[PDB]
């Protein structure tokens, strides 16, 4: 049902913004629900040092849990095992804001490419506020000179990289559109 | 800003040199050319006293008599009289002193109350959008009533 | 914006003006160096009220130099732009990416990015005015310009005025 969706929900961001591999320890937390670590190291060939920080992508982006099995075993030594817990409802949680704040992001370097801010003196090595710039001006001029080159000023953050974030922004919708509905799906029964 | 956000220099409690509190005074264009030239009358007054032992031409014709007055490198106070007469609207200080008698009667921050005196509008949109100080500090109402009392002294001299 | 203010002043008499009327020069120096200039901390200072009734106490001399120092308390009207505020103006010069309305005693610049869209610049005319949908501003034309920056240096208040709002423009 809805849950097994969840299952499926986290390898959207497993197999697109990550490794191959990184589905292949997300697929052994589906493949068993108590997942030793020490199990999903062989049952991949990864090395203790491959295999460790791909638990920690799953238990950072709150996709995975590695719960301490701690048990006594026949010879009373120290066992410990990284069970990689399937956290399906705090997942949404990451997922979730993770698609909210990049299509802010890439509209931010649109608007800041409409809306000049600054100068600069590329002679003198200058840039200059607009304030600064009202300072040079001279009323028998009509471009604020400068002050170690007595030279006009050019105008920043103008509108030539405008059109490069729209198909970023596009990209994003387009690349995240797969995951937005499928957060939504999931949301439909709030587990 | 333009939002009653003054530095210490421009406080309510503007103690005068006598040592006191007072009320921060401010000036708009309904007396500031009004008290200008009256303050140059002084100045000429002392000036051949010690030496003893429209609007348009009434501003710049004795602008220039009082520039024989005053030191007459402050061409540019000749620019704010200017400034004035193109855009001060008052006259007969009684008028301009009931109009502030009626913004004291407004309960309104002198401020805002030179705020109103300085600008010349319709509606009390226009003022809101001019002056964001002035959008709710008294019915909306009442700022075009006291709009239209100006329009009514609203007469060019 | 104007303002009815008392300020004070410490003006230093060179001892050669030790006469009994050294309050003639003192006054007079005063005047001569207070009405109309600028201050980054009041503005510009326009004229003085009272010229009779000014506390003129009482000298110190320095102890070298011995020029006397006096500590002038006068009271006397300010004029002091500040960000945000609406008011009127007249063009002087042109620029190319603005064009600097003169307030009064101080002089506002408004920038290319000021202004609205429509209002764009004509380089090839005589003066160089700016044009929008409805409005050709030139050098006398009325503006009822809005002061969006205020620079507070001491000695030299800068302005930065734009019109890309409503009300803005011709007056
Ligand atoms: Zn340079």
């Amino acid at each position: 049902p809805i849950d097994d969706i969840v299952k499926n929900l986290l390898k959207f961001v497993v197999r697109g913004f990550y490794g191959g591999s990184f589905v292949l320890v997300l697929d052994a937390i589906l493949f068993h629900s108590v997942l030793a670590e020490d199990d999903l190291k062989q049952l991949l060939s990864i090395n203790k040092t491959e295999l460790g920080p791909l638990i920690a992508r799953l238990r950072s982006d709150r996709l995975i849990s590695i719960h301490k099995q701690r048990e006594y075993p026949p010879n009373s030594k120290s066992v410990e095992r990284v069970y990689y817990y399937v956290k399906y409802p705090h997942a949404i949680d990451a997922i979730k804001w993770k698609v909210h704040q990049v299509v802010q992001r890439l509209k931010d370097d649109l608007d800041k490419n409409s809306e000049p801010n600054g100068y600069m003196c590329p002679i003198c090595l200058t840039k200059y506020t607009q304030l600064e710039a009202v300072q040079l001006l001279n009323f028998d001029r009509t471009e604020f000179l400068c002050s170690l080159c007595d030279e006009p000023l050019v105008e920043d953050d103008s509108g030539k990289k405008n059109k490069e974030k729209q198909d970023k922004l596009n990209r994003l919708m387009d690349q995240i559109q797969p995951i937005i509905d499928s957060l939504k799906k999931i949301d439909d029964s709030r587990i | 800003a333009a939002t009653l956000q003054l530095g210490q220099e421009f406080q309510l409690k503007q103690i005068n040199h006598q040592g006191e509190e007072e009320e921060l005074i401010a000036l708009n264009l309904s007396e500031a050319r009004l008290v200008i030239k009256e303050a140059l009358v002084e100045r000429r007054r002392a000036f051949k006293r010690s030496q003893k032992k429209t609007r348009e031409k009434e501003l710049e014709s004795i602008d220039v008599l009082l520039e024989q007055t005053t030191g007459g490198n402050n061409k540019d106070l000749k620019n704010t009289m200017q400034y004035l007469t193109n855009f001060s609207r008052f006259r007969d200080q009684e008028t301009v002193g009931a109009v502030i008698q009626l913004l004291k009667s407004t309960g309104l921050h002198p401020f805002e109350v030179a705020q109103l005196g300085s600008l010349a509008c319709d509606t009390a949109d226009e003022a809101k959008t001019l002056i964001p100080s002035l959008n709710n500090k008294i019915s909306d109402d009442e700022l075009e009533r006291i709009l239209k009392e100006l329009s009514n002294l609203e007469t060019l001299y | 914006m104007f303002f009815i203010k008392d300020l004070s002043l410490n003006i230093t008499l060179h001892p050669s003006f030790f006469g009994p009327r050294m309050k003639q020069y003192l006054k007079t120096k005063l005047l001569e160096e207070v009405e109309g200039s600028c201050t980054g901390k009041f503005g510009y200072i326009l004229c003085v009220l009272d010229y009779d009734n000014i506390d003129i106490q009482r000298g110190r001399i320095l102890p070298t130099d011995g020029s006397a120092e006096f500590n002038v308390k006068y009271r006397a009207v300010v004029f002091k732009p500040f960000k945000g505020e609406v008011v009127d103006g007249t063009v002087v010069s042109c620029s190319q990416h603005g064009f600097e309305v003169q307030v009064g005693p101080m002089k506002v610049f408004v920038t290319k990015h000021l202004m609205p869209q429509d209002l764009t610049f004509n380089a090839g005319s005589n003066p160089p005015s700016y044009q929008s949908s409805e409005d050709v501003i030139t050098i006398k034309s009325r503006i009822r310009v809005k002061i969006e920056g205020c620079i507070s240096q001491v000695s030299s208040i800068h302005a930065i005025g734009s019109i890309k709002e409503d009300y803005l423009g011709a007056i």
